[PDB]
């Protein structure tokens, strides 16, 4: 009899399916078609951060756009100070298996985790003048893939048993638990006023989550293969997902569909991170062929390349003020273009 | 049995369907006019002078 | 004359090897400013500065053959110096190659030396250089005309002068190519042993890898040891000089393919 | 954090004694460290300075050559040894931690202090010397320099001390802006390069004391006359 | 760098970019090993040295002065595609097989297929252990060796069904640069650090030689 159910749930995604079909009247490229297109851009490296001796896994801006953190695989996590290139701090981790890191917005704590199912965070702001653990929020029983800072006291957190979940740090104990994915979530984006987030996982989907409830509003499938990032569009309302088959798109939550296909043919290798610009006309993406292409968000042209790394990129942060690029990778540098 | 898994996914599925849309001419629209009244403070869609870059 | 003959030939092979050793420093060069790894990398470094070593010896010996027996007593002195100081720097740098591969293939753990290629570069620019000091405060060098069997010269050097008894000569080109001729056979000799005998214990009897890269290396390295050896235990005349050119063309193009196909991706 | 320090007494003129500042809770070996003097009834006064790893050290130019300053990390301890003594240097000593990166905050903790008695530069120009006030006003104080302290790269390097009687002189403002960590949001800290300010808006009791400001835009550091408050 | 407080700044960056080059001097003499292998086939009591110290689960055994590290990456349950590169640069990968059980046999046969060519791991060599090889020759007798492998022709004995199981196992390498080293613990009368000394000597031999040309 539970075939009667799954016919409703089919009736369902078709009648979905048929909405979505009705609202897609027109197209983002065949609308833009009319603006002019972005120049060939040509950033080149301001600053080269050196002194990871092993991949590096994660970057994340500061609020103040001068500060970032590095993840390695050696153990470390670095703070740098990105105008000087000094570093700040250099912070060694109970477990060098770290796949995430995110600085806080306020700017005094530091989150961390990998392959230990561990979101451990650090106070950088300490009467002493060492950076303590200041607490290890142990629930998951998967690798965490990403963490991000809502307050000083609650972050969100994504792991590979296909669960999201929201801390109370100063208690340790989950608030909210973000279940529904059918497969290892590996990236999340919180919206410009921090009240929704967007999370995508290897079964090729891309959901809607609402921080105060706990509920999913949206799902989003365009994609064929695994999703290994995910941004926001600046002014919160259409998102941008990356994946392993070489396909970037731009979806809308008001539309609740797909805008446009950021491809190309000579392009087979998997996307590894995404982001925006300041303003929301570039979109720059992270491959496995050791480039980062720059993309025009409205037209579907690539404008540029940002080729300076010897191995895959992993990381990719647009800064905070719009200025600069940040860009890690296997080889062990960070690099600072505009 | 399984009938809870299915019962719940039908009750999310039927949540998430009927939600107000919006046409894709409209928020094309909003798009393209967010990223043209927004390119004075875009310093790498329209680069900086040499002199106020921090990175020079 | 035999002279025409000698000198054309010579200044062959040694510019045709210079071109592919000058060549070779370029692409390193090359690849030291392109890429971020080759900043911390000893063993190119080390086939680089063999190589450029090489290609400074071949400058000298063109310089020598072009003009010897011109000048005063005071110019084949440094002259022949110089010469002697890069050969000796040669064959230091073919020393210090076998110490990297004793480093890498028989003491395989804890290998990092702080100042590595520092300490290196001193031994193998210094101690040629303290031995020419040596040798040259005993006034050994000047004018050194290699005598056919008609009694009559065909070619004329800045080198170790004719003394009627020359143990400066033997003591410090021979004996230092002997000495370190033996020191890199000693080396090979424990490789092929600790290699013949990890494959009698990890249970990979006969069908073992290395057991096949090691005997293709000792195969090389005898080769470039006997022809360095009858290279410098055979007098050079009308004859002999075109195996000369042929062994200094190879000297090169070996060094440069081996360069090349090493570190180009 | 705690601070002591030992090494006081009488001493007789052309003698030698050796202070020791004594530190515990926190991680010393990463702190720059001072040796600040306050004269009987005069206003502070940089004496020496010595790295984190002791690697560069700074002297005052009045006591250069007879003092030399030095740190022992494994023990937390902190040595000034003092040669030839005048009768100048009759004065209370404080220690002073300081760590240096983007964003820190220098001067924050002082020690408690050792009287001893024995038997160009920035001239900052505290120009009043004593302001009688009530609980409840808000009351300014002006600092004034020799030379702009608004360095290139954007930072005015001016520091506001303050101590109650009977005290060590705690930071309240660094780098004329930034509220120091536990101190009220009452104080702030105004001007521009060659012109300062601090103003002390909705007073209260426990604000009765000396405002010294002080540079750190380059050695040796020099102090102010030093602002009374009362009531 | 001009102000004081940035040449102070600058000096705590030095002291920092010490720090971390002498961290990493001091962790490039550890030997990296990744153990693998199916449920239930002593992939934990290898080296009974072990000293272990749910994720990943070091092991900091050392022999000869010389320092190894043991990474057990099952109990993960997750998509190992997706975490795998993190050990893509361990020096070598052990992998445990216990002869005993002829249902595991299929499992692990497929589990090495799936390491062994991998994108990552297409030049890492391999150290397979096959365990309790005794309860194998004392069960052999009673259960053949054609309920698990139904190909088999050979005569039916302890030693001959071992070597066409380790054949077997062996035939799945397709590539060069990679050399499986086998051997077969006991459990009982065997110490087998010595075994993992040697193919590690081996390995890294076979990785410097091919980093000076010969191939
Ligand atoms: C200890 C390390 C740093 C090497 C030092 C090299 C030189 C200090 C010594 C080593 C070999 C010595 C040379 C060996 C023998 C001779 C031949 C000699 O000429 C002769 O007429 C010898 C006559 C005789 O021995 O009866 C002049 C000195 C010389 C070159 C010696 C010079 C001094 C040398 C170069
Ligand atoms: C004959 C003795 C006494 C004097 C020899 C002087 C000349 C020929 C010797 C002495 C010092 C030697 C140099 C020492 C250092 C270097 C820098 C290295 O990167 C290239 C080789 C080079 C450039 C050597 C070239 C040869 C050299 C210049
Ligand atoms: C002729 C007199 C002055 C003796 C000269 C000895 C020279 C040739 C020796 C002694 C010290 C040696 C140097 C020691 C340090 C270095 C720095 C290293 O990065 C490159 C090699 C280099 C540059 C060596 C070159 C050869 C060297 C300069
Ligand atoms: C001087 C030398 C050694 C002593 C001798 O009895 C005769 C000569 C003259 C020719 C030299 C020879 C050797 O040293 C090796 C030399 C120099 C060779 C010509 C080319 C040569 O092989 C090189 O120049 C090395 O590249
Ligand atoms: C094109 C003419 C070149 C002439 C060659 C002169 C001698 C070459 C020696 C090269 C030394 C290379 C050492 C590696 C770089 C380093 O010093 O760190
Ligand atoms: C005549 C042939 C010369 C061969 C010389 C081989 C020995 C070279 C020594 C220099 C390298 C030493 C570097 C590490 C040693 C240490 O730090 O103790
Ligand atoms: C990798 O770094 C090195 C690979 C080659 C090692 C060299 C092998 C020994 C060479 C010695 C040759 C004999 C000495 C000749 C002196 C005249």
């Amino acid at each position: 009899e539970l075939d009667q159910l799954r016919q409703e749930a089919e009736q369902l995604k078709n009648q979905i399916r048929d909405a979505r079909k009705a609202c897609a009247d027109a197209t983002l490229s065949q609308i833009t078609n009319n603006i002019d297109p972005v120049g060939r851009i040509q950033m080149r490296t301001r600053r080269t951060l050196r002194g990871h001796l092993a991949k590096i896994y994660a970057m994340h801006w500061g609020t103040d756009s001068r500060l970032l953190v590095s993840a390695s695989q050696d153990g470390k996590l670095i703070i740098w100070d990105s105008y000087t290139t000094n570093k700040v701090h250099a912070i060694p981790l109970r477990s060098s298996w770290v796949m995430t890191c995110a600085y806080a917005p306020s700017g005094n704590y530091v989150a961390c985790g990998g392959l230990d199912n561990i979101c451990s965070i650090y106070n950088l702001k300490t009467r002493e003048g060492n950076v303590r653990v200041s607490r290890e929020l142990a629930g998951h029983t998967g690798y965490l893939s990403c963490c991000r800072f809502l307050d000083d006291n609650q972050i969100v957190t994504s792991s590979g048993d296909t669960t999201c979940a929201l801390w109370d740090i100063e208690t340790g104990q989950q608030t909210t638990t973000f279940t529904g994915h059918t497969g290892d979530v590996m990236s999340l984006s919180l919206a410009p006023d921090t009240r929704l987030f967007v999370s995508g996982a290897c079964d090729a989907s891309a959901k809607l989550w609402d921080v105060r409830e706990g509920m999913c509003r949206q799902t989003f499938t365009g994609h064929e293969s695994d999703i290994n990032a995910i941004c926001f569009f600046p002014n919160g309302n259409a998102f941008a997902t990356g994946s392993d088959d070489a396909t970037c798109r731009l979806f809308d939550l008001r539309a609740d569909q797909e805008l446009m296909t950021y491809s190309h043919d000579n392009i087979i290798c998997g996307i590894t991170s995404v982001s925006f610009s300041k303003s929301g006309r570039l979109l720059l993406a992270g491959y496995d062929d050791f480039n980062c292409n720059v993309w025009d968000a409205l037209k579907a042209d690539r404008a540029g390349v940002l080729a300076g790394h010897d191995n895959r990129v992993s990381c990719l942060g647009v800064t905070d003020d719009g200025m600069a690029v940040a860009t890690g990778s296997w080889d062990s540098f960070l690099k600072i273009w505009n | 049995a399984s009938i809870a898994q299915a019962r719940k996914l039908v009750e999310q599925l039927k949540m998430e369907a009927n939600i107000d849309r919006i046409k894709v001419s409209k928020a094309a629209a909003d798009l393209m006019a967010y990223c043209e009244a927004h390119a004075k403070e875009d310093p790498l869609l329209t680069p900086v002078p040499a002199s106020e870059n921090p990175f020079r | 004359s035999t002279v025409h003959i000698l000198t054309r030939i010579s200044q062959a092979g040694c510019g045709v090897s210079m071109i592919f050793l000058a060549f070779t420093i370029i692409l390193y060069a090359f690849l030291r400013l392109s890429r971020e790894r080759f900043k911390s990398e000893d063993a190119p470094k080390i086939h680089v500065a063999l190589g450029g070593s090489l290609f400074l010896l071949n400058l000298a010996f063109l310089v020598n053959v072009g003009s010897g027996s011109k000048g005063s007593d005071a110019a084949c002195w440094a002259r022949g110096a110089v010469f002697h100081y890069f050969l000796l720097c040669a064959f230091t740098w073919m020393g210090l190659e076998a110490f990297h591969l004793y480093l890498l293939a028989v003491r395989v753990f804890n290998t990092y030396f702080g100042h590595y290629f520092l300490k290196l570069s001193l031994v193998g620019w210094g101690l040629p250089a303290l031995m020419v000091i040596g040798t040259g405060s005993a006034n050994s060098y000047g004018l050194y005309t290699i005598r056919d069997r008609e009694n009559r010269t065909s070619l004329e050097l800045c080198w170790f002068r004719e003394g009627t008894t020359m143990y400066a000569l033997y003591i410090t080109v021979h004996g230092y190519f002997l000495i370190t001729f033996l020191f890199g056979m000693v080396v090979l000799a424990l490789v092929v042993w600790k290699i013949f005998t990890l494959s009698r214990a990890t249970a990979v009897k006969e069908r073992g890898k290395n057991r096949k890269k090691v005997l293709t290396l000792l195969g090389l390295s005898s080769l470039v040891g006997v022809t360095w050896g009858l290279a410098i235990f055979t007098p050079l005349g009308l004859s002999t000089v075109y195996i000369f050119a042929l062994f200094n063309s190879l000297q090169g193009v070996f060094i440069c393919c081996w360069f090349t196909i090493l570190y180009l991706p | 954090v705690q601070l002591v320090e030992s090494g006081g007494g009488l001493v007789q003129p052309g003698g030698s004694r050796k202070l020791s500042c004594s530190a515990s809770g926190f991680a010393f070996s990463s702190f720059g460290m001072h040796w600040v003097r306050q004269a009987p009834e005069k206003g502070l006064e940089w004496v020496a300075y010595i790295s984190s790893g002791s690697g560069t050290i700074y002297y005052a130019d009045t006591v250069k050559g007879r003092f030399t300053i030095s740190r022992d990390d494994p023990k937390n301890t902190l040595f000034l040894q003092m040669t030839s003594l005048r009768s100048e240097d009759t004065a209370m000593y404080y220690c002073v931690r300081s760590i240096y990166y983007y964003g820190s905050s220098p001067f924050d903790f002082w020690g408690q202090g050792t009287t001893l008695t024995v038997s160009s530069d920035i001239v900052m120009t505290q120009a009043t010397s004593s302001v009688p006030v009530t609980p409840g006003e808000s009351v300014s104080i002006s600092c004034r320099s020799s030379k702009s302290l608004l360095h290139s790269n954007g930072n005015t390097y001016l520091y506001w001390f303050l101590q109650r009687p009977g005290q060590s002189p705690q930071l309240l403002i660094y780098r004329m802006s930034n509220l120091a960590s536990g101190v009220p949001d009452r104080f702030s800290g105004s001007g521009s390069g060659t012109a300062f300010t601090l103003t002390i808006s909705r007073l209260e009791a426990e604000d009765v004391g000396v405002y010294y400001c002080m540079q750190h835009l380059e050695y040796p550091l020099t102090f102010g006359a030093g602002t009374k408050l009362e009531l | 760098t001009l102000s004081a407080e940035e040449r102070a700044a600058l000096e705590r960056s030095k002291a920092i970019e010490k720090n971390l080059k002498e961290d990493g001097i001091s962790a490039a003499k550890d030997v990296k090993l990744l153990l693998l292998g199916a449920d239930n086939s002593g992939k934990s009591t290898i080296v009974k040295q072990m000293k272990i110290i749910t994720g990943i689960v070091e092991t900091h055994f050392t022999f000869k002065n010389l320092h190894f590290r043991l990474f057990d990456v099952g109990g993960q349950r997750s998509e190992r595609k997706k975490w795998i590169h993190c050990f893509e640069d361990v020096t070598a990968i052990i992998f445990c097989v216990d002869l005993s059980d002829y249902n595991r046999m299929h499992e692990s046969l497929m589990l090495f297929d799936s390491i062994c060519n991998n994108k990552f791991f297409i030049d890492t060599s391999i150290i397979l252990f096959l365990n309790k090889k005794d309860l194998f020759g004392e069960k052999i007798k009673k259960s053949p060796l054609t309920i698990c492998f139904p190909e088999y022709t050979g005569p039916n004995t302890y030693e001959d069904a071992a070597a066409y199981i380790q054949a077997q196992f062996e035939s799945k390498n397709r590539s060069p640069n990679k050399e499986i080293y086998c051997h077969m613990t006991c459990a009982t009368d065997t110490n087998n650090a010595q075994v993992i000394f040697d193919a590690v000597t081996d390995i890294i031999i076979a990785n410097n030689l091919r980093g000076c040309g010969l191939y």
